[PDB]
């Protein structure tokens, strides 16, 4: 499944949003370097949400197809609706 | 952690990276109230919690 | 040390010693009640 | 006492009288001892098996009755009262 | 059967191992030779046997010890000699010290009785075949063939050996089966002079196998049958749970050490000083572990147990370990990569570097919005107290400066 | 026997290092991890030469850490039974001789020494010698020994050697 032709949805799913936000928040809580200006922000979840809106989360989503192959999408390559 | 488990907006435990639990009910020695970055504090549920 | 109990029948106070069976010395009744505490009891009148 | 009996909870036993029983009129709270009872072992030679007030409940001892049961063993019943204001 | 081990049900000799002497079915009594139980204090005071039974309720039974005629002579008791046996208080005692006595068959136990090794020492064919062991065929038409123990049994093992270039399985009994191993291979001894030990064999003599113990570079010759092949390492599990691996102990009040190695007879306990000293099971007595303590370090920072530290100075250099026990001026480090001393060594604490009286009293709240209320203190810190209020069914926290104890 | 083999190792990374120097801390931890270890299947690991590739790490749910499969080429020293190698005598006593082959230590038993050699407690430096004294082996000597056994202890294989065959002696 060459990422030349990724055939899955170009929109981030709601499940991907939920899990990416949680995982990044846990990383921030464990002193991972932050990717945006924190100005007056302290809650790891709020920081993770800021990073998501800025398209700065350093995470790749690996989507498995039923056939067994997978596609890798950078969190910044997907369209975030909600 | 200074407030402890009796003043409501307080905390019940300190868990160190070693994994050992420090019980804040049986008021412990002030050396065991020390917090550093690895630790976690089991704080009381407060406003805005999900 | 005294441990005064009230007899349920004849209402007689009488000493009782731990390990001593329960029995009124006057009437032989086997039910006794403890006396009210001497500790300070204070109520708000609410 | 904590020198002889072993399994003593951290609850105070000073509310008990010398007969091992609480007296009427004493305020009590959850996890407070109201009947002190020990069983001799086969912190030495005695295991605490006291009766504690139910957790989360509170009240004042109303009356304390002492008798013998059918087989002649000492037997006590303790009534605890709790005023309930509608809320 | 004659010369068999049995036990007793009731009486003062109960739970005492015994050996049979003769059995008389007609009389329903059997003779058991066992270690006598005689009280020396009774002989000194010269008490009658009947009196001892009258007051037996509060009297402790005597222990087990070999009979001595000289001991009673000093105590003044009368000792009589009847040939080989000796008569004392209407009982026949052997010269060695064993006690011969007759008891009813019903009282004696003759089923499910098994003596212990320690018990046998005081009183003083088999096969060892286990799955996964290579065995040879010493006798029979097919000689000089080595096979693996696929099956097991009792008197007739009936193993299914797998010989070289032989898929099929043969049939051989226990006596025909023999235990043989090739040179330079792991071998384990279940029974022997030093049982539960592992070593490698440089050669295999016809009947005297030679191996070298990992514990010490010394020869150990044992019967080949008692030998076994086991790729698994020697567990070295202790007997009775007297101590545990990596446990602090107090050999002497000044010196405290941690047991790093476990053996059948000896112990190799690592003391604070760092040297290795050998001791026995009985002499070493357990010491509790300091679940909480304090110490000092070069950096002048607090150090507790279970912290990763580096030995930048001291007996060891550039060494990393985990603290398991702490001493005033010493600390015990733990590891898994260190071969020497079972992975546990000791270094100085300083050289290591980072890598209630009011409870239960009755109080009156004398200030604040709860002034006048009265309660019992359930918990007090140095500044604040928990007061169960007599009137409100609530326990509140109150600054201790607002309390006055009510006196009787 | 020294060998050059490619092995694989998964290194766990705390989110603390999810910074610009992440790939570097990955290899730093690999070096700290594998180097100096010993294993029965691959023998001693002497050094890490290169790192073939770092796989994409994975985020393990709930846990903060990220795991990386790091395939790496390393030098390993594995002896074998029936192998003749050079060794360095480090201590000599009446019981026998103790030698070293790289990290491994070896002990030569009396049954592995030719009959001509005999123990001599009287000598000041204990040594193995025969009456002719054609060949003398003492501490720091170079010997050629045949490996007769392998025994693994606390993730550290130890071997027993032999010099009983012809042409094995101080050259
Ligand atoms: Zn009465």
């Amino acid at each position: 499944q060459a990422n030349q032709k990724r055939i899955t949805t170009p929109y981030m799913t709601k499940y991907e949003r939920a899990r990416v936000l949680g995982t990044r928040a846990l990383q921030i809580a464990m002193c991972a370097p932050v990717m945006v200006e924190l100005e007056g922000e302290t809650d790891p979840l709020l920081i993770a949400m800021k990073e998501l809106k800025a398209r700065k989360i350093p995470i790749i989503i690996r989507r498995y197809l039923p056939d067994g192959s997978y596609e890798d999408w950078g969190v910044d390559e997907l369209i975030i609706s909600d | 952690v200074r407030r402890g488990n009796s003043q409501y907006p307080g905390a019940k435990y300190i868990i160190r990276d070693n994994g050992d639990r420090i019980d804040l009910r049986f008021h412990p020695k002030p050396s065991d109230l020390h917090l550093q970055t690895g630790y976690k504090v089991e704080r009381h549920m407060c406003d805005g919690d999900i | 040390q005294p441990m005064i109990y009230i007899c349920g029948e004849c209402h007689t106070e009488n000493e009782i010693k731990s390990r001593d069976p329960i029995r009124c010395r006057e009437c032989g009744y086997r039910i006794m009640y403890k006396k009210r505490t001497k500790r300070l009891v204070v109520f708000d009148a609410r | 006492t904590r020198e002889t009996c072993q399994g003593m909870r951290h609850a105070i036993y000073d509310k008990l009288d010398d007969d091992g029983l609480i007296a009427p009129g004493v305020r009590v709270s959850g996890d407070d001892v109201i009947i002190g009872k020990t069983v001799t072992l086969p912190r030495y030679t005695k295991r605490d098996c006291s009766t504690f007030l139910r957790t989360s409940e509170t009240g004042i001892v109303d009356q304390v009755m002492v008798t013998l049961n059918q087989e002649g063993y000492k037997f006590c019943k303790i009534r605890v009262r709790s005023v309930r204001i509608p809320q | 059967k004659p010369k068999s081990w049995v036990r007793l049900k009731r009486g003062i000799y109960k739970d005492d191992i015994a050996q049979v002497d003769y059995v008389e079915p007609s009389q329903n009594t059997i003779s058991l030779k066992m270690i006598p139980r005689i009280d020396y204090d009774r002989i000194k005071a010269r008490m009658s046997l009947k009196d001892w039974f009258a007051k037996r309720k509060k009297f402790k039974r005597p222990p087990q010890r070999l009979f001595d005629a000289e001991k009673i002579r000093s105590l003044g008791g009368d000792v009589a000699s009847d040939g080989d046996f000796l008569i004392f208080e209407g009982n026949r005692y052997s010269r060695k010290g064993f006690l011969f006595k007759s008891f009813a068959m019903s009282a004696v136990i003759t089923e499910g009785v098994k003596p212990t090794l320690s018990e046998l020492e005081k009183f003083e064919r088999e096969h060892n075949f286990q799955p996964g062991d290579n065995v040879e065929v010493c006798e029979g038409e097919l000689i000089n063939l080595q096979g693996k123990i696929l099956s097991v049994d009792g008197n007739k093992i009936t193993i299914m050996p797998k010989h070289e270039d032989l898929k099929d399985m043969l049939e051989f009994p226990a006596q025909e089966l023999r235990k043989y191993f090739k040179m330079g291979d792991h071998v384990k001894v279940i029974a022997g002079r030093f049982e539960g030990d592992t070593g490698l064999i440089v050669r295999v003599e016809e009947n005297f196998v030679i191996l070298f113990s990992d514990l010490t570079m010394h020869e150990l010759k044992v019967l080949p049958r008692d030998l076994q092949l086991c790729s698994e390492t020697a567990s070295g599990v202790d007997v009775g749970g007297q101590h545990e691996w990596g446990e602090l102990v107090q050999l002497d009040p000044q010196t405290v050490g941690v047991i790093v190695r476990l053996e059948r007879e000896t112990f190799q306990v690592l003391n604070m000083y760092g040297k290795v000293v050998t001791v026995r099971h009985q002499a070493v007595t357990r010491k509790k572990d300091n679940r909480f303590a304090v110490a000092l370090d070069s950096e002048q920072n607090n150090i507790h147990v279970k912290d990763i530290v580096k030995v930048i100075d001291g007996p060891h250099s550039g060494r990393e370990g985990e603290i398991r026990h702490l001493f005033r001026s010493f600390a015990f480090l733990h590891c898994k990569k260190l071969v020497e001393n079972g992975g546990m060594f000791v270094c100085k604490t300083r050289h290591l570097v980072l890598a209630n009286e009011l409870i239960g009293q009755t109080v009156r709240i004398s200030q604040g919005p709860y002034k006048g209320y009265i309660g019992v203190v359930k918990d007090a810190t140095e500044s604040t107290a928990r007061v169960e209020l007599h009137s409100t069914c609530q326990t509140i926290s109150v600054d201790r400066q607002r309390l006055t104890t009510v006196g009787s | 026997m020294f060998y050059h083999i490619s092995l694989e190792h998964e290194i766990l990374l705390h989110p603390r290092y999810f910074g610009p120097n992440l790939l570097n801390t990955v290899k730093q931890k690999l070096f700290t991890e594998v180097e100096g270890t010993c294993t029965g299947k691959y023998g001693f690991v002497i050094a890490v030469t290169t790192i073939d590739n770092i796989g994409a790490g994975v985020i393990q749910p709930g846990r903060g850490f990220v795991l990386y499969p790091v395939k790496y080429k390393a030098i390993v020293f594995r002896p074998f039974k029936g192998e003749v190698v050079d060794a360095v005598v480090t201590q000599v006593n009446k019981v026998g001789l103790f030698t070293e082959i790289g990290p491994m230590s070896c002990f030569i038993s009396r049954h592995s020494i030719p009959s001509e050699m005999e123990f001599d407690p009287n000598s000041n430096p204990p040594c193995y010698k025969t009456m002719d004294e054609d060949i003398v082996i003492q501490q720091d000597d170079e010997i050629r020994l045949k490996i007769v056994g392998t025994r693994v202890d606390k993730n550290d294989i130890f071997a027993i050697g032999s010099l009983m065959d012809d042409y094995l002696g101080l050259v």
